[PDB]
């Protein structure tokens, strides 16, 4: 009767509500099934661009990957210049997810923490490789024209459609800008 | 007769919840299920409830940022320097989707540009003839740094303090 | 948006606040970058208005 | 007209108000140039009355 | 006959008041020449009684 | 028999009463010569307790 | 049993109270010798709470 | 749980409380070791808010 | 919006006034202004004079 009709319509409505999928313009998110979302669509998993989508209620779980530039700041660091004088560099790096599938697969998890620590390690390694050849006066004078652009280009290319495994392009991340906020001296020199 | 009254009630609630208001100074970005529907002018407006969402953004207002720091000069000298940066939001989709938290990004870019410009000049030259040249070069460096990020922010003015 | 009172204070002393409107216990706080957040007063503070005024912060009453 | 409390205090400190009728929180300010407006006290300000009397400003209560 | 608060304090400091009949906010004021009028306390004043007792004027209350 | 608040203050300033039974606004006062009366506080007076405590005048509250 | 406020403050300065349960207008007090009594604030005194805190005297509020 | 006000005072002096949520009369204290309890104010203490601020203790109001 | 024009006016006037006041000393700008420095600033703002 009408009670059964009401029950069935409300049940299909709540099923639709549980199965509705929404993706915001800012971020691109792919479904997280326990077993199979990895290696979907042969090698490259689905991207799931923003828009309406349909999902199985319980076989998978919602999760989102951000799709705009992020900033990672190194609060403090210690570097040795050519003349063996310690320097403290506080710098921020801006990174954008280039390819989402490779970003998800290469990083241990979808969380940005793993990619952030990988980027921090590689950037710090390259920075300590580069700054060691220079002197503190040259560092404080024209760093942007001799350190930041060169570090960014090297980190993108990977020196020292061919992709170097050493390069960050192998990871889904891409570096868009590197700047040096603050430079400090050891307390003795200060 | 019950179904017709129910339909009338639900469409009335639909229309009633559809209306919303946007302040005169602000603009809006409306997205239907996250597809960036369009740009919305201030006033009273209508949208399909539970379908599209509107995000308001202050465009008319002028925003100010203060950047201060102990900074190293060319002649192995440290100086405390303060600046104020005035900027305003344009093309709000860029301000909303290009960079997370554009204000913090602009603050960091301002600090970096300030360091870059102050590194070139010596202490006494700053302390005496700072305002003009330091402000001009700082503004140029800051706009050059902001440009690649392609945020909606337009740099209204930078002034020495 | 709800923001607690302490960080509102060290934002005031670090002059990131531009206009504060106090209808009752609550304060409608606007920052210099035109971001607004509500704050709740835990208990009446005689030094609150003095600190707000000395930092050249715009203060608005309510009907 | 409504004028903000901090602006009213800046005005009285600059010798621009003549008489102030205080009705609880509400205050009816008359400037020296025969312009009248209304302001509201945000919170209990002990310094307000002292500032008004010090700057030779007429103060009038109401029933 | 109603007299403002500022001129009443001026008279108190200039010693032309004998006794003050304080009834809540209202103050029924009698001058030293037995002149009667009424003044109003606009906002809670923390120092009026200090000056009143300093000038040695008979202050009374009302049930 | 009712006594002025001011007169109460110069009387207790002369060390002449012993007990002060404080009942809200009204106070039951007994002098050193066993004379009892009532006095009324015009407004809230913070210095009252300090003056009464300093001059060894006993105070008692009421339920 | 009710104990006079002047005697209470003197006894507190004597460091002989251990706990004081304050009920707004009321105070429930335990001496160091396990003697229980009850006293009253005549009028609001922050110096009371200051004296109890500096004397390391337990203070107890209740819902 | 419930904790004495003086206990809270000496506790915040030694810097091991983190979050203090003020709901009018009541206080919900959060310790540095994730311990939560409840405290009550004896009487209005102006020094409380200043003391909590100077020791970098988060303070959160409630509607 | 008025704000951008006001900021541009502030910048141009501040630069012009800084130049003019750097040209002169304290006595010339304190004792006898007589609408000389100010008139120069005004008619340098209304034209392309530098």
């Amino acid at each position: 009767m009408r009670k059964s009709v009401i029950a069935i319509i409300i049940i299909v409505l709540v099923v639709l509500y549980m199965s509705v999928f929404v993706v915001k313009e800012g971020e691109r998110g792919i479904t997280l099934r326990f077993g199979k979302v990895l290696r979907d669509d042969d090698n490259k998993p689905l991207v799931y661009e923003p828009g309406l989508h349909f999902k199985i209620p319980f076989i998978e779980t919602v999760k989102m990957l951000d799709a705009r530039i992020q900033t990672m700041d190194n609060q403090a660091d210690r570097f040795v210049t050519k003349e063996k004088k310690d320097l403290i560099v506080d710098s921020y790096i801006k990174w954008r997810i280039s390819d989402f599938s490779r970003y998800y697969l290469a990083t241990g998890g979808g969380d940005i923490s793993q990619a952030e620590v990988l980027l921090k390690r590689k950037f710090s390694d390259r920075l300590r490789s580069e700054i060691g050849r220079l002197d503190v006066k040259d560092i404080v004078t024209d760093s942007r024209g001799r350190l930041t652009l060169e570090v960014r280009d090297a980190l993108n290319s990977g020196s020292a459609p061919v992709i170097n495994p050493n390069s960050m392009a192998a990871l889904g991340i891409e570096v868009v800008d590197v700047r040096i906020k603050q430079i400090n001296l050891p307390t003795e020199v200060s | 007769r019950v179904v017709t009254i129910a339909a009338a009630a639900i469409v009335i609630i639909w229309a009633a919840s559809g209306f919303y208001t946007i302040k005169e100074a602000e603009r809006g970005v409306v997205t239907r299920f996250g597809k960036f529907s369009h740009l919305v002018e201030p006033g009273l407006n209508w949208k399909p409830t539970f379908i599209d969402e509107v995000k308001p953004v202050n465009v008319e207002a002028v925003r100010e940022l203060a950047a201060s720091g102990v900074m190293l000069t060319s002649d192995e000298n440290v100086v405390r320097v303060e600046m104020n940066v005035q900027y305003r939001v344009t093309n709000p989709e860029k301000y909303l989707y290009s960079v997370t938290s554009p204000d913090d990004s602009l603050r960091q870019a301002t600090d970096s540009a300030l360091r870059g410009v102050i590194g070139k000049y010596t202490m006494d030259r700053i302390l005496t003839e700072g305002r003009t040249v330091i402000r001009s070069d700082t503004q140029r460096e800051l706009e050059e740094t902001i440009r690649p990020y392609d945020m909606g922010i337009t740099l209204l003015d930078v002034n020495f303090q | 948006r709800k923001v607690d009172y302490s960080t509102f204070l060290q934002e005031v002393n670090n002059d990131q606040v531009r206009e504060a409107r106090i209808n009752g216990r609550e304060i409608n706080v606007t920052k210099k970058d035109s971001n607004r957040y509500t704050t709740y007063i835990p208990v009446q503070d005689p030094k609150l208005l003095d600190n707000l005024l000395t930092k050249n912060v715009k203060v608005v009453g309510e009907p």
